């Protein structure tokens, strides 16, 4: 398929989200 | 709080669906945990107590939305897109063979919700496999994450 980017590449996107709302958390 | 705009609640309220398990208005101790345990960790009952009682500045047990932007609003952190590059490998190379199995894929439909077919599990792979050898290796893994 073309531009297959879209399918692989969304799911990466949110991973990155995750971990962004517990590192609140923690605070490093 | 550098969000005026209304947009941005209207964006914020999908966001809090994501981490709502019982849409209670609330986020509790259960749905907070049960989250953290899909990034592959096995943390402990005393790990929901001690998170949780850091961010609740009310002490009533849960955090509610003013608690939320506060940190929203803080959360600015600079994540360098390659911390999640490698690191995404690993988590994909279950056994760590140097290679992505297909089996170890199957799992990660799960954590992003696409509940994707027999059909779509192929399809993935076959657009990353430049070769007939039935796995994906390294290389075929960047070819597909090169995103922008
Ligand atoms: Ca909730
Ligand atoms: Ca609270
Ligand atoms: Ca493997
Ligand atoms: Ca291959």
């Amino acid at each position: 398929l073309r531009r297959g980017q879209i399918l692989w590449f969304r799911g990466l996107n949110r991973i990155q989200t995750q971990i962004k709302v517990v590192k609140a958390f923690h605070s490093s | 709080a550098d969000q005026l705009t209304e947009e941005q609640i209207a964006e914020f309220k999908e966001a809090f669906s994501l981490f709502d398990k019982d849409g209670d208005g609330t986020i509790t101790t259960k749905e907070l945990g049960t989250v953290m345990r899909s990034l592959g960790q096995n943390p402990t009952e005393a790990e929901l107590q001690d998170m949780i009682n850091e961010v609740d500045a009310d002490g009533n047990g849960t955090i509610d939305f003013p608690e939320f932007l506060t940190m929203m609003a803080r959360k600015m952190k600079d994540t360098d897109s390659e911390e999640e590059i490698r690191e995404a490998f690993r988590v994909f190379d279950k056994d760590g063979n140097g290679y992505i199995s297909a089996a170890e894929l199957r799992h990660v439909m799960t954590n992003l919700g696409e509940k994707l077919t027999d059909e779509e599990v192929d399809e993935m792979i076959r657009e990353a496999d430049i070769d007939g050898d039935g796995q994906v290796n390294y290389e075929e893994f960047v070819q597909m994450m090169t995103a922008k």
